[PDB]
């Protein structure tokens, strides 16, 4: 059967759990369309004793506005397209995670953040959230910086500069970063315009015509439970449908999801038969056809990115195949990459695939350990100040971070 | 009590007839659009994958096994005959489902 | 194992490269399908039009007409449509005598030599 | 390839994403089917599609 989903823990906490050493303790901030997560860097702890707040990146508030329910709890998200496009329900999402994490006493928030953005962020957007984050929550000094090279930052060896291609896959978008010496190529860098979001949709959509007979008893919810716990990507999806054929392969693993009870009662309380459909949703960022997208999907983008390359530098690039973001949690995940790889580098050449020791909080303790690690630098970080003399669409290009362009904003 | 009591006005429909909200996605692209770009820098839409260089794979609609065939009538895709004995008797509530979930024809 | 579709065409059209759309009907399905080029070149070339019955070896596109349907017996053979599914992997079992392997590979068309006695 | 064995590939009428089998010592060239991740290009084309090889190139 499905479980229920919790909601309203209590992660209540004083002014603040600031570490001991130099004065500044930052905030390591990640957003993504999922879920939002946030927590003090915990500087000289080795391991992080709590990512804190894991909760979903959806909120409420009230018709008469006296209330806004913005933790786990019809409501509203602040993204479109996993880059956040908002300010009303930005900054009472912001609101509760520093209401939750501790605020020192005075008009600001007490100390500086690494906030984690949009591969590409269009400069408007990152103008917008850095005018929220300085105009109302008053941060020291910010550092804007990718979910998916955070994640690569953490897993790599050690703090030197490295090349690969991040393969990364988020709620409602999945990108191909390839990477030279710390440098994200944003020149040739490429994304598919789909991810969790629209795989969940579409097993939605599946059970709703499979099931007219109980359209309410699903819902969107549930389908984050079987998309995660019961669904695998193929090893080679023609394949793997081909064995799915037969009804003795299909009776040994078609999955009784049960909806919960009050004919054999399965009527209005079915026990959701499940078999191809726990393949097809995760195929959907591997063959985005079966949602009718004409995009190239995430085998074919990484050789059309990849064979742009001069033949002596795609080595050591594939050499670093690195997977991460939400999607990647399907088991399969990497024994499908490294096929569909197989089948396109040269004949006797190596490759390696790697995953994200965790495939989705890496995004946060790599932004934890590469705040931890960059606490002290200058350089690194928009300083409060520089906000006037730079328009809030600028970039400090450190590693884990997009390639800035000098230019401007024109506003009034 | 907040970090802030006195947040200032970033530019959202303050009190225009437009939405509460900034300019959509949508909007902030076709604005984005009109800065001096060069041909070589990092755009956010320039970030867009190809278009797909295969002809897409025919699955079937009803079961997801691999389609040989496609109705005359509903446009649903199948795979053996018992899935053509349950597509004719489908509602056409959900034979306009199944194409608007492709995004086929069907408007 | 053989690639083989067979059913009554029931609607066939084309237009100009060609571009062209067939249908076939069984006793138990129906299908619509697009056309490539070389079939184009021998759909036409075959003359087939709808209301025959037809096979098709689809590695080949050889057109294996069977006369027409007896729902178009009205205004040639006819027969009872084809039943089951229209595309079938079939299953051939084929015979050729020692000799005959040895006759196929005499001449540029050594297998006239079976029947002419030229061998 | 030589242009012994283009004229080859071309008398076999091979075109891009079909399957070959090469010699290259006798010169020898097969076309074996299109590639059957092109099975799709048409609903119904007058060749054979054979799955992408499962050996050595």
């Amino acid at each position: 059967p499905f479980r229920d989903a919790r909601a309203a823990p209590d992660p209540v906490l004083e002014a603040g759990p600031v570490a001991h050493g130099p004065l500044p303790v930052p905030l390591v901030l990640d957003n993504g369309s999922f879920q939002v997560r946030a927590g003090w860097a915990c500087p000289g702890q080795d391991p992080g004793p709590e990512p804190r707040l894991q909760f979903r990146a959806v909120c409420a508030r009230g018709r008469g506005g006296a209330r806004g329910a913005s933790g786990p709890q019809m409501l509203r998200s602040p993204f479109d397209r996993n880059v956040p496009v908002n300010l009303e329900l930005q900054e009472l999402l912001l609101d509760y995670s520093f209401q939750h994490l501790g605020v020192s006493s005075q008009g600001c928030v007490d100390h500086p953040i690494v906030l984690t953005e949009a591969v590409c962020n269009p400069l408007y957007s990152r103008q917008m959230m850095s005018e929220l984050l300085f105009e109302c929550y008053g941060i020291p000094k910010v550092a804007y910086g990718i979910d998916s090279l955070f994640s690569f930052y953490h897993n790599k060896p050690k703090n030197s500069m490295c090349s690969g291609l991040i393969i990364s896959s988020g709620y409602q978008c999945t990108h191909v970063l390839p990477i030279l010496e710390g440098r994200l190529d944003a020149k040739n860098c490429k994304r598919i315009n789909l991810g969790g979001s629209q795989a969940a949709g579409y097993l939605q959509r599946l059970l709703q015509l499979k099931y007219p007979g109980h359209l309410a008893a699903i819902t969107l919810s549930r389908m984050e439970e079987i998309l995660h716990e019961h669904s695998y990507i193929a090893e080679d999806y023609v394949e793997e449908l081909h064995k799915w054929r037969c009804p003795d392969y299909y009776e040994n693993n078609v999955h009784k999801m049960q909806l919960p009870f009050s004919v054999f009662n399965l009527a209005a309380y079915h026990q959701l038969f499940v078999g191809t459909e726990r393949i097809r949703a995760p195929e959907i960022i591997f063959q985005p056809s079966l949602i009718g997208e004409e995009q190239a999907g995430i085998a074919e983008t990484l050789q059309y990115i990849l064979d742009r390359y001069p033949k002596d530098i795609q080595e050591m690039l594939v050499q670093n195949v690195f997977l991460t973001g939400g999607n990647t949690m399907y088991p399969g995940m990497k024994a499908r990459m490294e096929k569909e790889l197989l089948e396109m580098r040269p004949f006797r050449s190596s490759f390696q695939v790697q995953l994200a020791s965790n495939p989705v909080l890496d995004a946060w303790y790599g932004a934890r350990d590469w705040a931890l690690n960059h606490l002290d630098d200058n350089e690194v970080w928009i300083t409060r100040k520089e906000y006037e003399e730079k328009g809030g669409e600028y970039l400090k290009e450190h590693c884990a971070s997009n390639i800035y362009v000098p230019i401007r904003l024109p506003k009034q | 009590k907040d970090p802030n009591f006195v947040h200032s006005g970033h530019g959202g429909a303050v009190a225009g007839k437009k939405n509460r909200t900034w300019k959509n996605l949508k909007q902030i692209l076709a604005s984005e659009r009109a800065l001096p770009w060069q041909l070589n820098d990092p755009n956010y839409f320039s970030i867009d994958a190809p278009p797909s260089f295969k002809p897409a794979k025919k699955y079937s609609d009803v079961s997801g096994l691999l389609a040989n065939y496609t109705d005359p009538q509903s446009k649903l895709r199948f795979s053996t005959i018992e899935e053509f004995s349950y597509i004719r008797r489908l509602p056409s509530d959900v034979v306009t489902g199944y194409l608007a979930l492709r995004k086929a024809t069907s408007i | 194992e053989t690639e083989i579709i067979e059913g009554e065409v029931v609607e066939i059209q084309i237009d100009r490269s060609k571009v062209g759309k067939l249908t076939l009907k069984t006793t138990e399905m129906e299908t619509i399908y697009d056309l490539g080029t070389k079939m184009i070149e021998s759909l036409t070339k075959d003359k087939v039009q709808a209301g025959d019955v037809i096979t098709i070896d689809k590695a080949t596109g050889k057109i294996s007409k069977l006369g027409r349907s007896f729902t178009r017996a009205r205004d040639t053979k006819f027969v009872q449509c084809p039943d089951g599914e229209l595309q079938k992997r079939k299953e051939v079992v084929h015979t050729v005598s020692l000799h005959e392997i040895d006759v196929i590979n005499s001449r540029t068309q050594g297998f006239l030599a079976l029947f002419s006695g030229d061998t | 390839l030589d242009p012994s064995i283009f004229e080859s590939l071309q008398k076999e009428r091979v075109e891009a994403g079909d399957v070959i089998y090469i010699e290259a010592n006798s010169g020898a060239v097969k076309r074996q089917g299109r590639c059957d991740t092109y099975a799709t290009e048409f609903d119904l084309e007058a060749e054979e599609y054979v799955p992408l090889p499962k050996g050595d190139v």
